[PDB]
RNA sequence: CCCGGCGAGGGGAGUGAAAAAGAACCUGAAACCGUGUACGUACAAGCAGUGGGAGCACGCUUAGGCGUGUGACUGCGUACC
RNA sequence: UGUAACGGGGCUAAACCAUGCACCGAAGCUGCGGCAGCGACGCUUAUGCGUUGUUGGGUAGGGGAGCGUUCUGUAAGCCUGCGAAGGUGUGCUGUGAGGCAUGCUGGAGGUAUCAGAAGUGCGAAUGCUGACAUAAGUAACGAUAAAGCGGGUGAAAAGCCC
């Protein structure tokens, strides 16, 4: 706190209680006591309980029905009106579309949407997983995320 | 006429087509008690007094309603000694209405 | 499964104590250090 | 020479019980010219017991 | 049910007369207090004066057992710093016999302003007769 | 019909009008200013001139004859406290308050 | 984060200024003092649900002494009648009927006194 | 109005004005 | 427009959704101070309450009596840290 | 300082001794109802369900279980100008921290659930800051060099001007 360390009155004769600062964490405008710091909120999450908990959650998509496999899935040019009709022909808003390439035309027609997330099959995560109503896998995604989760 | 009954570990004086609050019991909010064991009936210098009890007595009511009590606050408080205690306590009833008084 | 729907197990969380926050938590005025010693103050306790 | 506990207002009241005012109860009147004046106090215009005891 | 209670409204007060000749003091002033107290009835209640009236007399002539009458000292204090004073018995039946009854039982009532009020139905009188006629006052034998 | 009329910011203290303002409290208002007019505090001169603007709204404003009115509430409540610094000895200092209040005049018919 | 106490401060003072109502001075005005007096009226409650029970039954039974001396009994002979006679009439019930029904209170002293004789 | 120095350090205090009323009897 | 000192301040009128948004201006708690109404209080002694409880006033109601406010008198009772 | 060495009144028993029968008398015990803990036993446990005993004063202190607050996700969802938060009342409800509904004010935000993180709960620290009391309408109004009258001005003159 921007102040001196000197002390606002002497420590005895006077009336009134002990003070040895001005920047006390009892005054107004004095020092807050424990003060924080910016930390790291981050975990470790071990490897195999990152993929256990995948499997666990690709397990009950799967056992409630919120996961839809495809063979492909494309967008011819880059359009959100391309998307959104082809999305409500599958009966979809609260999407995640993973693919295992890169679709340009896809990521941009699906940019604007927020109830439509697309990802990589690698960029999967398990909060969007969840959070999502339903997921979309390209079997190439399915090959690729069974591949690396053995 | 009135009458002295026992019911939930207490006695009460009752006289016919009166509402009294007694202590829970496990009856129906609409049927029929009947309270054997009377101590004394009093129909106007016709007085019985149960010796034990009167034998040929019975008090015939019908169970109006159940309930809960008003809310009262226990407060302990053992002073300088860092104890306080909070706790709130209903209490169940049970209104009958003497349907009448059997001699 | 929705993220309003999960739930840790049972005992893994534990609340965690919170000192000088009234009587009823037990945890009164001196926290678990008793009255007027060395290890009450604050630092206070001798080396190993 | 000052207190030990703070005084009510109860006690404020009851030691301003004494200190009301009192109205005066009735102003007499002059004979000549009709206006209200205090007892054995001249009027506002100069008139004391009807006559004009000086001018203004 | 809830228990009953005296009502001063409604509540009826009786007149009695005690002839005090010979009887004893404190014998005879428990059983005074008793009765304005409100002990002998059923309908009595601790806050309420359910006592009866009462007129005593002869009060110069009551009794005491063994040196009382020269002995029993009747102290008080002016609230002057000296002001101990001092009489006997037959000091205060000389100069204001009637005070002996009025201590006794005002000492055997409750201490408070219904005590003064059970009090104030004691009504003593030295000789053998009182102005209290007109209020049909009855017997009574202790 | 009530009329109400007021001098907010009465550079005086509230115990000292409220002395004034007790005297004529439920009184016509022909002997209240009669009574104010013969009373010797400055009170009386302030809640004269209230009580003669509450006159004078009730015929203007709302048509009121003044023979009937009558003053049927009166109340003083304290203003703002500005607040003065004055040097005592020794260097110390004491912080008098210069009192205010609101007083209010409802004078009616009823 | 920084929680602001303003609102839970307020409505925990003002349960407890509820409470004190009626009470004298800063004791209905004044939380440090209401606080101190709301207590020390729970612990006066918590006594005097004790003690009702106490100085009711001794209203009772200084009812039933002066109704049985008016009948020329004392009460110590009395209960000891009612209990050779088995009679199991609490005392509230007891002093119930010798307030509005003299007429039984006689029937019982009789029945005492013929259960001592 | 601009009304400060009322109770800032209390030098009213500061003044410490000599105590010890002659008081050492309670030696 | 009016009272007022060609004041302060206020009452109208007017604006505005709103002036209990009028510049001492969002919401406006508490301490504190008032006005009004109900009850109690001038023979009465103390942590000021609690348990009982008359009476009074006010609402409801099928009068059943409940509530609400007050609290004469009375048992017990010497604050918190 | 005052009775002042039965608690008092008072008592010749209303004192003492002996025996006896009554009764009063506690939050003790019993009765009735309700909560919880720990053990038995059995169920067929929803891993807790009957019965069953028994336990339940408590500082330092140890252990267990919770309420509520702010913020993040759930939430581009839900509630809300047909009136949010906040303020003030009332009623109801829970063993408690508390909760719900609603009247009035207010006039625009609030947030279920399940999880998560805390600047997470104040009456005290001769605590800090602001506001308001008290004493109290009391003390004082600053050299005991001294004032009085007429006229004027002015809303008003002991204090201004002549
Ligand atoms: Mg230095
Ligand atoms: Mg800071
Ligand atoms: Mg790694
Ligand atoms: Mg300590
Ligand atoms: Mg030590
Ligand atoms: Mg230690
Ligand atoms: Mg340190
Ligand atoms: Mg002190
Ligand atoms: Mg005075
Ligand atoms: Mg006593
Ligand atoms: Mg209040
Ligand atoms: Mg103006
Ligand atoms: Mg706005
Ligand atoms: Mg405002
Ligand atoms: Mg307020
Ligand atoms: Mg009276
Ligand atoms: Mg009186
Ligand atoms: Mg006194
Ligand atoms: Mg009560
Ligand atoms: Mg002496
Ligand atoms: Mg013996
Ligand atoms: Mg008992
Ligand atoms: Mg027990
Ligand atoms: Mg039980
Ligand atoms: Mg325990
Ligand atoms: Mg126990
Ligand atoms: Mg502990
Ligand atoms: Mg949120
Ligand atoms: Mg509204
Ligand atoms: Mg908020
Ligand atoms: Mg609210
Ligand atoms: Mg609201
Ligand atoms: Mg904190
Ligand atoms: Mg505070
Ligand atoms: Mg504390
Ligand atoms: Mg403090
Ligand atoms: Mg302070
Ligand atoms: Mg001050
Ligand atoms: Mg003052
Ligand atoms: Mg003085
Ligand atoms: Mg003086
Ligand atoms: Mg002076
Ligand atoms: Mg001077
Ligand atoms: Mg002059
Ligand atoms: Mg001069």
């Amino acid at each position: 706190v921007t102040g001196s360390g000197k002390k606002p009155w002497r420590q005895k004769g006077t009336g009134r209680a002990r003070s040895g600062s001005i920047k006390s964490p009892i005054w107004r405008s004095g020092g807050v006591t424990f003060a924080a710091r910016p930390q790291d909120h981050s975990q470790k999450v071990n490897k195999k309980m990152y993929r256990g908990a995948l499997k666990s959650i690709l397990s009950e998509l799967v056992r409630q029905d919120r996961l839809i496999v495809v063979e492909k899935f494309s967008v011819e040019a880059p359009k959100t009106k391309l998307l959104a009709q082809k999305l409500k022909d599958m009966a979809l808003e609260d999407v995640l579309i993973i693919t295992g390439e890169l679709d340009e035309n896809l990521f941009l027609a699906a940019r604007n949407l927020h109830k439509v997330d697309v990802r990589d099959a690698t960029g999967i995560d398990p909060v969007s997983l969840i959070a999502f109503d339903k997921v979309v896998m390209t079997a190439d995604a399915v090959k690729q995320v069974e591949e690396m989760l053995a | 006429m009135y009458a002295v009954f026992q019911s939930g570990g207490k006695q009460h004086r009752v006289s016919e087509g009166q509402t009294v609050r007694l202590e829970k019991l496990d009856i129906a909010t609409g049927e029929t008690v009947e309270f054997a064991e009377v101590l004394m009936i009093a129909n106007g210098e016709e007085v019985k007094i149960g010796v034990p009890f009167v034998d040929g007595g019975v008090i015939k009511a019908e169970v109006v309603a159940h309930g809960r009590g008003e809310k009262v606050k226990i407060v302990k408080f053992r002073r300088r000694k860092h104890y306080r205690k909070q706790q709130g306590h209903r209490q169940w009833f049970t209104d009958v209405k003497i349907t009448g008084i059997s001699a | 499964m929705r993220l309003n729907t999960l739930s840790p197990a049972e005992g893994s969380k534990k609340a965690g104590k919170r000192l000088g926050r009234g009587i009823g938590s037990g945890l009164g005025k001196t926290g678990g250090r008793g009255h007027k010693g060395q290890k009450s103050r604050s630092g206070g306790g001798v080396r190993r | 020479a000052v207190q030990q506990n703070k005084p009510t207002r109860s006690k404020r009241g009851m030691r301003r019980s004494h200190d009301a005012l009192t109205a005066v109860t009735s102003l007499s009147v002059d004979k000549t010219s009709g206006e209200k004046h205090l007892r054995h106090h001249i009027t506002a215009d100069g008139y004391y017991r009807g006559r004009k005891v000086i001018a203004k | 049910m809830k228990t009953f209670t005296a009502k001063p409204e409604t509540v009826k007060r009786d007149w009695y007369v005690v002839d005090a000749t010979g009887k004893t003091l404190g014998r005879l002033a428990t059983e005074l207090a008793r009765r304005l107290r409100g002990k002998h009835k059923a309908e009595y209640t601790p806050h309420v004066d359910t006592g009866d009236y009462i007129i005593v007399l002869n009060a110069d002539k009551v009794a005491v057992t063994g040196n009382k009458r020269t002995d029993k000292v009747y102290y008080h204090h002016t609230g002057h710093i000296g002001g101990i004073k001092q009489a006997t018995f037959e000091e205060m039946i000389a100069r204001r016999p009637e005070r002996v009854i009025e201590i006794a039982v005002k000492g055997m009532l409750p201490k408070g302003p219904l005590g003064r009020a059970m009090f104030r139905k004691l009504k003593v009188y030295a000789g053998n007769e009182h102005n209290h006629a007109a209020q049909q006052p009855q017997v009574l034998d202790i | 019909m009530e009329t109400i009329a007021k001098h907010r910011h009465a550079r005086s203290s509230a115990q000292k009008v409220r002395l004034v303002a007790d005297l004529i409290r439920g009184k016509k208002v022909s002997q209240a200013l009669d009574i104010l007019t013969y009373t010797n505090k400055k009170a009386a001169v302030l809640v004269k001139k209230v009580l003669e603007s509450a006159i004078a709204n009730a015929e203007h404003n709302d048509g009121a004859d003044i023979d009937d009115l009558k003053v049927t509430k009166i109340f003083v409540d304290e203003g703002p406290s500005m607040k003065r610094i004055m040097p005592r000895a020794k260097g110390r200092a004491d912080r008098i308050l210069k009192r205010t209040s609101h007083i209010t005049v409802v004078v009616s018919d009823r | 984060a920084r929680v602001k106490r303003g609102v839970i401060a307020r409505a925990r003072h003002k349960k407890i200024l509820k409470q004190a109502k009626g009470y004298y001075g800063a004791r209905s005005r004044v939380y440090r003092v209401a606080f101190q007096a709301v207590i020390k009226a729970g612990q006066y409650a918590y006594r005097d649900r004790r003690q009702r029970k106490r100085q009711f039954r001794q209203l009772w039974i200084a009812r039933i002494n002066a109704a049985a001396r008016q009948n020329g009994i004392s009460y110590s002979k009395f209960i000891n009648g009612l209990k050779k006679a088995s009679v199991e009439i609490d005392r509230k019930i007891l002093a119930d009927i010798a307030v509005f029904d003299k007429v039984a209170f006689t029937a019982l002293v009789e029945k005492a006194k013929a259960a001592l004789a | 109005m601009s009304g400060k120095m009322t109770g800032i350090v209390k030098w009213f205090n500061a003044d410490k004005g000599f105590g010890f009323i002659t008081p050492d009897d309670g030696s």
